[PDB]
């Protein structure tokens, strides 16, 4: 089959990112891997006339024993974007976002049937690096569509339509979303009979060589969590005041959040622990105040042509809670995420968020994570199962814990 | 010879050409010696005679050797350098001698001639032209080109390593049980085998070498262990680093104090308890490389020290890949943690310290946790697997922190181990207001085009202090009114600020910092028994806050 010509952003050049140093078992996998990927001619070894490189990891399946590759092409995909985005880019259904259920399957072993444009291997070099740098490392590149690259879809794009044609034609009311390396298929069906349904669909992708996991996500269940104020039996002077402190923040954003009445109450100079009575136009001010923060910004709508961010906040006890929004304070979602390491958690989370976004809007969003660059860089890849990597900065929360949004 | 093997094709950077750098005339000792050179090489196939149809010409010069013996030719490839491509990396870590299994035989082998024992792309030797000048620039010259790799050119260490890689792969491949290590021209082979098995093993490699263009040592082999490689000192047995020897002089100059630091930081590897901070404290603040530095007490102490720390000798051992890693940290001095690492008890298979400070305020729960991130990724390189560690912490401390901080923290598996000083939180924060405690509410200002605030307070049972400041900033004045709610107050106290700069500061439990403000307001938190911390809406008119930011801005802001 023909290739398609890639080309990368003007002024850009190929991806050059240091291999994050892995422990033995990972190399071992990495090699295992590597060697059948190159017998069976999905990857070339390579010289040192290429300057280019991309880092990789070893994962795990759904939980397997089997050790599966990763290599991050966050940096190519930037460098790429132009191309996979606006010239053979991918509609997102907002249909999605509604389906009962939505099911996952990882439609990747699907890339390597394809050859990559000869001129473009170069950029997907990567290296398996060695223990205590006893060796120069082992460098190879793609001669077909790599996993993780943004490319892989676009270019494939063509292929997937038919394969599904059939499907799509006798189940009209599927909504089937791809979004690199994953299919997304969702429908209103009762449990069952989706289930079935995705079982139909196997077979079809089955019959041109592709595998199945299993994984199902109930977005029409997907909720806001709203701004919490207190409903005590007693009171103090303290309570209140972090009351009045927490309903100022919340206007900045959530117009209408009046305070004002609820301030003034009980002031002049006392002591924190002294208890307080209550006020009428106070009972009926709460109400109103929850009852615009229970409900979404009016305002804030999502915007294409802007980036996505994703803040999370440890609350502690193993709650997260998290924002996403592209202007501060605007906030489009915001949620939580309850249920070993700290590091273990924030990772899953991430992937939870990193997923509804996807289905929401059809992108990835940049998270602001609460940790250590270091401690992060070191341990997430021994969590992470997806086979995308979104893109995040380390920030240093605030104490705006307190306000859970 | 010129090895028979493939090559590495190469190109100049896309919209670049080759060089054209005009030849400077050289003297007429200076060009019959590159005649009598060039020539040389020629007869071996290194270069060969091109015509003035190449557009592209190097400079090249000549210098004399030891005492001018001999000359030598010397290609100044500057511009071609930087129109040539650019490559991998030849080596991206160094082994740490730590992360070597111990080793029964091994030798050292060179190879001779590499750089010139390789072929050229020929596609870019046209590239690598130079000529050899007429005296008196008369005669056109004559002109060359290379076949083989230029030495100072950029893609020569890349290519050659590259080359020798796959050269290598056979042999490793029928001798699995040989470690073979490639730096620069040498090439280091151990085994487990005997000094016969093991220089008939060599043999079989030289020769392997041999059908491939590579020359090598036959009793000049230098395997000789003892070993001084990239600073170290390797045996068989162990290993450790070259030998130190510190200076002992009358005057230290900014040069002297800076040799000593870096041999000490090289020799706290091996040698556990090196400290540096007094030494390393002389050198802050622009100084002349010449100019005289005064030990100070402390610095002076350290020194002594360390002195005592280098006397007996003090080795490493080799890595057990069946044993299990063990790494310990103590605290040493304030800020200074040194570590040890090994796999039986006290046989070392490595030494470190951690020093870092890591921004302003932070306490040593916080502290401990980097250094442990450090060995962690330390760890993982050399030997490809995280220790278990052994900190000087309570498993209670611990627990205690890492649950009530809003950053995410994680920590390998580890135990305690009482080996003094212990890691402590200091004081810890009330999170219920204290009842019957005086509350305070503090406040300040701070004009903004003078620099004059008033840090005062304002408490529930009357008293009220406002001090006047000068040259300080908004926060300042909001960190001093702190100071000041702590000072003239009893052991348990409600304090009400409106600073979130404040609260956030405090409110991570630094036990040390660069402000000399906040290291005093950490003294009092010491002392009392009972602190409570609040945050309300600055200058927003509320019970309290508001009564305090009368008198505090009341003029002069
Ligand atoms: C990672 O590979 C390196 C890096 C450096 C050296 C050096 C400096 O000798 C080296 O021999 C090697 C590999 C040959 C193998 N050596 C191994 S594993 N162990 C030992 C043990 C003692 C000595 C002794 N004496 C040298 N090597």
């Amino acid at each position: 089959i023909e290739t398609v010509p890639v080309k990368l952003k003007p002024g850009m050049d190929g991806p050059k990112v240091k291999q994050w140093p892995l422990t033995e078992e990972k190399i071992k996998a990495l090699v295992e891997i590597c060697t059948e990927m190159e017998k069976e001619g999905k990857i070339s070894k390579i010289g040192p006339e290429n300057p280019y490189n991309t880092p990789v990891f070893a994962i795990k399946k759904k939980d397997s024993t089997k050790w599966r590759k990763l290599v991050d092409f966050r940096e190519l995909n930037k460098r790429t974007q132009d191309f996979w985005e606006v010239q053979l880019g991918i509609p997102h259904p907002a249909g999605l976002k509604k389906n009962k259920s939505v099911t996952v399957l990882d439609v990747g072993d699907a890339y390597f049937s394809v050859p990559l444009d000869e001129d473009f291997r170069k950029y997907t070099a990567f290296t398996i690096p060695s223990i205590n740098n006893e060796t120069p490392g082992i460098r190879y590149q793609y001669n077909v569509l790599p996993q993780g690259w943004k490319g892989s879809p676009a270019i494939f794009q063509s292929s997937m339509t038919k394969i599904l044609e059939p499907f799509k034609k006798q189940n009209p009311d599927i909504v089937i979303y791809q979004y690199m390396d994953d299919l997304y298929v969702g429908s209103d069906l009762e449990i069952g009979q989706h289930r079935t349904k995705i079982e139909e669909l196997r077979q079809h992708l089955l019959r041109w060589g592709l595998t199945t996991p299993g994984y199902e996500l109930h977005p029409d269940k997907w909720t806001v969590q709203p701004i919490v104020l207190p409903e005590k039996d007693s009171w103090t002077v303290n309570d209140i005041q972090k009351l009045v402190g927490k309903l100022n923040w919340a206007s900045q954003i959530y117009p209408g959040i009046k305070v004002r009445q609820l301030c003034k109450l009980l002031r002049g100079t006392k002591a924190l622990t002294e208890v307080i009575p209550l006020t009428e136009e106070a009972e009926l001010e709460l109400a109103e105040n929850r009852e615009i923060l229970k409900e979404p910004v009016h305002g804030v709508y999502y915007d294409p042509s802007k980036d996505l961010i994703a803040e999370i906040q440890k609350q502690g006890q193993g709650q997260w809670t998290y924002q996403i929004y592209q202007e501060p304070f605007k906030n489009l979602k915001t949620g939580k995420y309850a249920r070993t390491n700290d590091v273990k958690q924030l990772t899953e989370a991430v992937q939870k968020i990193t997923t509804e976004s996807i289905v929401i809007w059809g992108k990835t969003p940049k998270f602001k994570l609460p940790i250590q660059k270091e401690t992060w860089e070191t341990w997430w890849t021994e969590y992470w199962q997806a086979t995308w990597i979104p893109e995040w900065e380390f920030v240093n929360t605030p104490p705006l814990v307190k306000l859970w949004y | 010879p010129i090895s028979p093997i493939e090559t590495v094709p190469v190109k100049l950077k896309p919209g670049m050409d080759g060089p054209k750098v005009k030849q400077w005339p050289l003297t007429e000792e200076k060009i019959k010696a590159l005649v009598e050179i060039c020539t040389e090489m020629e007869k071996e196939g290194k270069i060969s005679k091109i015509g003035p149809e190449n557009p592209y010409n190097t400079p090249v010069f000549a210098i004399k050797k030891k005492d001018s013996t001999k000359w030598r030719k010397l290609v100044d490839f500057r511009e071609l350098n930087k129109r040539t491509q650019d490559f991998w990396e030849v080596q991206l870590g160094i082994p740490h001698p730590a992360g070597l299994k111990k080793n029964k035989s091994v030798t050292v082998l060179d190879v001779g001639d590499a750089y010139f024992s390789v072929p050229l792309d020929e596609d870019f030797r046209k590239y690598t032209a130079f000529t050899i000048p007429s005296i008196n620039n008369e005669t056109p010259g004559i002109r060359y080109q290379y076949n083989v790799l230029p030495q100072g050119w950029k893609g020569s260490p890349a290519i050659f390593q590259s080359s020798m890689t796959k050269i290598l792969e056979p042999f490793k491949k029928q001798n699995p049980d040989i470690v073979i290590y490639q730096y620069m021209d040498d090439l280091y082979v151990g085994s487990d085998l005997e000094i016969g098995q093991h220089r008939t093993k060599i043999e079989e490699l030289r020769q392997h070498l041999l059908r491939w263009g590579l020359t090598t040592p036959d009793k000049k082999h230098q395997k000789e262990p003892p070993f001084l490689w990239m600073g170290y000192e390797l045996h068989p047995d162990k290993w450790t680093v070259q030998p130190i020897v510190l200076p002992e002089k009358d005057s230290w100059t900014v040069n002297d104090i800076q040799k000593l630091v870096g041999k000490l930081n090289w020799a706290s590897q091996i040698y556990p308890g090196i400290k540096v901070r007094q030494l390393c404290k002389l050198l802050r603040g622009t100084k002349a490389l010449t100019e005289v530095i005064p030990l100070t007490e402390e610095a002076e102490l350290e020194l002594a020290e360390n002195r005592e720390i280098l006397k007996e000798p003090v080795h490493g051992v080799y890595y057990d890949p069946s044993k299990d890693l063990i790494a310990e940290i103590q605290k040493q001095g304030q800020g200074q943690w040194t570590y040890q690492i090994y796999q039986e008890p006290f046989k070392n298979l490595k030494t470190g310290k951690y020093a870092r400070m890591r921004g302003a305020h932070t306490n040593d729960v916080k502290q401990l946790t980097e250094a442990v991130q450090k060995i962690t990724t330390e760890s993982i390189v050399i030997w490809g697997k995280t220790p278990k560690f052994k900190l000087p912490i309570q498993k209670e401390t611990w627990e205690t922190w890492w649950t009530e901080y809003w950053q995410a923290t994680w920590i390998p598996e580890w135990e305690f181990v009482n080996t003094p000083p212990l890691v402590k939180l200091w004081y810890q924060l009330e999170k219920e207001p204290i009842v019957g405690a005086e509350t305070f509410y503090v406040d300040g200002a701070a004009n903004r085009e003078t620099k004059l605030g008033k840090a005062g307070y304002v408490t529930n049972k009357g008293r009220q202090k406002v001090v006047p400041l000068t040259n300080t900033t908004n926060q300042k004045t909001q960190l001093q009114a702190i100071y000041l709610a702590l000072q003239d107050s009893g052991l348990e106290v409600n304090i009400v600020t409106d600073s979130q700069y404040a609260l956030g500061i405090i409110q991570a439990q630094p036990d040390k910092s660069e402000s000399e403000l906040v290291n005093q307001i950490i003294e009092q938190l010491i002392k009392k028994e009972k602190v409570y911390l609040a945050w309300v809406p600055a200058h927003k008119g509320i019970g309290g806050n508001e009564q305090v930011d009368k008198l505090v801005s009341a003029g002069i802001r």
